[PDB]
DNA sequence: CTGTTGGCAAGCCAGGATCTGAACAATACCGTCATCGAGCACTGCACAGA
DNA sequence: TCTGTGCAGTGCTCGATGTTTTATTTAT
């Protein structure tokens, strides 16, 4: 009982212009159960289920912080966003800390104009999870992964 | 049906109600996770010291291995009715012991005594003496009628469920009971990490800092009772008491193992919790429900909901699977239902 | 080349007699000979009184034993021993009568991890085939056990058959190689000898005369 | 196929069911792991001494031998070494249309023949006999009314059997009891409170305890059975292989019970025939992990044994498997019973 | 393959006053993964190897008590961990019991407890050696050294 | 039927000290060698004579 | 037609008794 994660990823890639643009235009996660393109996008992704709509919502947020933001790529463990966002070089730990921190709606808001600002190269799979989760066990080694690459360098 | 089956789902607040040498939490490993436990010998004691044992069964046993000292008791409470020699004999015949004047007597090991129990006995020995009845041949005639003994154990109930061994003097003989209650240890439906309490202890003299510092174990739980009494085997240690006699001894089990609570820590801890669920079930043969837990117990909004609905699964489980029938009912705060536990233990003292 | 019966013993607990008059009742370290006779007298259902083909079988079969170690996960688990108090309610007192003692003491040791490749080959003057031998390990008549009743096998008794030049090249077939062996045969690169007392006299019961293995160690 | 194989898989509270000599628990070493352990002769008492052992097996119909219906038999049997003379003669002072006869029935017979036979020799009988083989009648008696008891269990520890043949095996076999998981046993530190004593206890001491999920195992020899019943049938003898299911699923040794109450049945039950007996012990060789309890990994690596192992063991035959869990099941091959009687008819059906 | 003791002794010794006391305040091992300057000390000893975690996790919570609690002394074994407890003569034996017999992460929390209270002299990597498997072998050998120089 | 792009995301410095961590009393017993002959029990034994 | 004191006949529990045992003690 899991979301193709790959699917919904090439499912945006290839939706067109106009539904893509109707959707980045949200300001928060919670605005997109009224626009309906989005339901025409996670429909083949059960968003019938309660469990996995709550889900959808970040993992679309997040991709609807732009189309070409998030490079995926493919593992050679995969790209984390906490190594995503470090390898960037952009983003200072404070930002991190303030998207660990930060309560209900207001983290996905943080998260997507990090995105924005890193564009980063990542595991969307592996990405897709941590969104499902989005727990205290995601924040924390989020920021490890970030400190981690952060002092390597 | 001959056995009682009794479960109890029991939840305490934060406390400590059964500790080791080490003063640390009672433990047990069940399903590779740590719960919290209270010794059966506890539940035991504190039921048998209880105010309601004392008002709906009587008197409990008196548990020494000082005999000096139970010399001086018995000639004060038994000496209106036996001259202080006979008395001394008795408690010799009895215990194997030279009962003298010395200031330490010590049995064995610790044995549980039945005053009204000794005071038939004495009977016995001055009629024996009388009758020029030697102490080999008293004890021959003695064993011929072990119910008439065990009659006077309904001044002590407690050894007629919880029994009595000795490994000297007649009590080898004649004091042999195989007590007919069972009960299980309780222990927590779930897994519990036990908190620790950092206390300090102000001196009033002591401008700086405390005297003492020090570290206390403490959690809750939500526990499970077991127990069951054997009916034929309590009527046997009764000295073939009837069946009613044994339903009400075990009804009065089944209110003190939903209510009695060990007091240890009690007054730093007050844990004053009664059951949110008491089942009870005839059987033919006993039947413990701790399987039920044997997976931990998850939260889910507390742990009391989760308990009780995983205790009513694997009973179910167990009736459809072994094909069970005897009789059953239920009392519960969150299978016949009782909406009170006084319905319940009317349906016990009437046979189910 | 002679034909062998390749047997496997494998079970949490074994039990080999070592002599004893006492309530000790001790093991050794691998199969013995009475004990292997008895095993395949079980297969066959051979009962105690029939002592004409209970000699049949001891004059017809010679064993070879190979000691095999327990590998777990790669890694290499011993055998161990194991001390069972075993104690009897209401036992007999004497041989004849009801009159019974209240308990009895006795303490009975096990192997534990160990398993055992038996090869299994035929006396020149043998009675029987290996052709019925196998047939016996494969359909047991009385129940097998490895020394004591309360020993099961996991394993299978039947391990296979081959052809061979001595007992050690039938044995390197069969997987585990490299345990030590004991033999009734002798074998060119080996000189040792274990001694024991495990040659039930037939004509006498329950007695034991001395026998020799010939021991080959593994590689 | 000849054998029934019992397979169970049970799970124990916190208890000390099987302890020894320093009181310490009863276990063994499996895989390199120590496993607690009830053993074999504990089990099997558990078995022969309980009630519903007394009531199925104990007073069975074919629970009686009659020495009277035997005559035949035995008059041919023993007939090659004594003759009809002794042969009656005994067989009417021990009581005072059969076609086959228990093999320590013609054994313990044959004794008494060879003492009848060296009474005439001697030339003494009346009560002199009689009082020689006053407990030795006596003993054989009780026994010819133990039938079905002596079968499955074998002789009791006190039985005057005199023979070789008087040597009587079970036709079951039970193995010792061992955990499917390794186990550090708990200890219990316990107080004893002195009523006439102010400062402390009267006693203090240590229990070792713990739980434990068992795998028991136990096989049944039906051609035993049946040879030691006088010849009966395979369905009497499936009949008694029914109630030896029964027990070893419900019956529990009752050691440390009255404190320790470890009151249990099975969780797992499943029977097998076979032409070789096999146990299944090997499923938990390599130490069961805990994984939200020990039961469901152990039922788990049960049936994944099975399907591994099985069609190469030649356990090819009958096989069926009750369960109180919903854990995935062994192969199709396994007909799963979802009652323990349905489990115990199937076997009566012969499979 | 094994951590180098010393030099996280070393470390942990000339850490930034800051860096420091957002270590210390921790109050159980686990707290310590959302600490950054817990990552930034353990990285060159192996962290992101989770073979080390467990351990690394132990030693610094250890030295989390303070810099100057646990004293390294060079061997002459070298001084166990219950002999010097036992040298500051400040423990008492009941305090051992119930730190050998405490479970996982409440027995590290005890441990430090009674670090701080014994401020003790020891051989540092013979210390990390005992935290590195921190079996119940080691746990009995802990209380076993104590009473033996008691 | 049709929805976009570039360019950009900070630095300094700072994390404490005092002082304290208990005592008492109590840890069991039995049986799982044998010998000899005596004194004293179940226990059937027919009966003789009631 | 049942039953009573003598047995013969022995099933015993009774008690004193044959023998014989001890080896250690960290690390600082």
């Amino acid at each position: 009982d899991e979301i193709d994660a790959m699917a919904l990823y090439r499912a945006w890639q290839q939706l067109d212009n106009g539904s893509c643009a109707q959707i980045r235009r949200v300001s928060e996660p919670d605005e997109l159960r009224d626009i309906p393109a989005f339901y025409r996008l996670v429909q083949p992704f059960g968003w019938e289920n309660p469990r996995h709509q709550q889900a959808l919502l970040r993992m679309v947020f997040c991709l609807s912080a732009g189309k070409n933001v998030i490079r995926h790529q493919d593992k050679k463990t995969g790209i984390s966003l906490g190594r995503a966002l470090a390898n960037s070089g952009r983003i200072n730990e404070r930002r991190i800390f303030q998207l660990i921190r930060a309560d209900r709606t207001a983290d996905m808001v943080q998260l997507r104009r990090l995105l924005t600002h890193a564009e980063p190269v990542l595991d969307w799979p592996l990405m897709a999870r941590m969104l499902t989760w989005w727990g205290k066990r995601e924040r924390q080694q989020l920021l490890e992964d970030f400190v981690l690459t952060t002092n390597k360098n | 049906s001959n056995f009682i089956n009794i479960h109890v789902l029991i939840s305490h607040s934060p406390s400590c109600l059964n500790r080791d040498d080490m003063n640390m939490q009672k433990d047990a490993i069940f399903g590779g996770k740590r719960r919290v436990r209270i010794s059966s010998q506890s539940l035991k004691r504190a039921m048998r010291k209880s105010g309601y044992y004392a008002q709906n069964i009587g008197e409990s046993s008196l548990r020494t291995i000082h005999l000096a000292q139970l010399r001086d008791v018995l000639r004060q409470k038994l000496g209106e009715r036996f001259d202080q020699k006979i008395i001394d004999k008795t408690l010799a015949l009895l215990s194997g012991k030279s009962v003298d004047e010395a200031e330490k007597i010590s049995a064995d090991a610790v044995t549980p005594w039945v005053v009204g129990e000794i005071a038939w006995f004495c009977e016995q020995v001055a009629k024996a003496e009388a009758d020029n009845l030697d102490d080999k041949k008293l004890l021959k005639v003695l064993k011929e009628d072990i119910a008439a003994i065990r009659v006077n154990l309904q001044q002590g109930v407690d050894i007629a469920l919880s029994g009595r061994m000795a490994t000297s003097g007649m009590m080898t003989e004649l004091g042999k009971v195989d007590g007919a209650m069972s009960i299980a240890h309780a222990i927590t439906t779930h897994q519990v990490d036990s908190d620790i309490d950092w206390f300090t202890a102000v001196d009033d003299l002591q401008e700086q800092g405390s005297a003492h510092l020090g570290t206390q174990e403490f959690s809750s739980g939500v526990f499970y009772r077991y127990a069951n009494i054997n009916l034929a085997q309590l009527q046997e240690n009764l000295g073939g008491a009837s069946r009613e006699q044994a339903l009400e001894i075990a009804t009065h089990v089944v209110h003190m193992l939903a209510t009695e609570v060990p007091g240890a820590k009690q007054r730093t801890y007050a844990a004053f919790n009664p059951a949110d669920m008491v089942m009870v079930n005839f059987s033919d043969m006993p039947l413990s429900m701790a399987n039920a837990f044997e997976k931990a117990v998850k939260a889910k909004d507390g742990f009391l909901q989760p308990s009780i609905q995983a205790f009513n699964q694997y009973w179910d489980r167990v009736a459809n699977g072994y094909g069970l029938n005897g009789a059953a009912a239920q009392f519960s705060l969150s299978v016949k239902q009782m909406p009170t536990l006084e319905q319940l233990k009317s349906w016990v003292r009437n046979n189910g | 080349m002679r034909s062998y019966l390749i047997l496997r013993l494998a079970g949490p607990m074994q039990a080999w007699g070592q002599p004893t008059f006492e309530g000790t009742r001790p093991t050794g370290r691998f199969p013995t000979r009475s004990g292997l006779l008895g095993l395949l007298g079980a297969c066959l259902g051979i009962q105690r009184d029939d002592t004409s083909s209970l000699q049949a079988l001891s004059e017809s079969v010679q064993f070879a034993v190979r000691c095999d170690e327990l590998i777990l996960d790669d890694r290499r688990v011993s055998v161990t021993g194991l001390r069972d108090y075993h104690t009897v309610l209401g036992a007999r007192e004497d041989y004849r009568g009801l009159k019974s003692h209240e308990t009895i003491q006795t303490w009975r040791e096990y192997l534990c991890d160990a398993s055992f490749t038996v090869a299994l080959w035929l006396t020149p003057h043998a009675t029987m085939v290996i052709s019925e031998l196998e047939k016996a390990v494969l359909k047991p008549r009385y129940t097998p056990y490895l020394g004591r009743r309360s020993c099961p096998l996991t394993h299978p008794l039947f391990l296979g058959t081959c052809q061979a030049s001595d007992p050690q090249k039938a044995l390197l077939n069969y997987e585990p190689v490299g345990g030590d062996i004991y033999s009734e045969e002798s074998v060119t690169g080996h000189h040792l000898k274990f001694t024991a007392r495990d040659e039930p006299m037939i004509t006498l019961p329950r007695q034991f005369a001395s026998r020799e293995w010939y021991v080959i160690k593994g590689g």
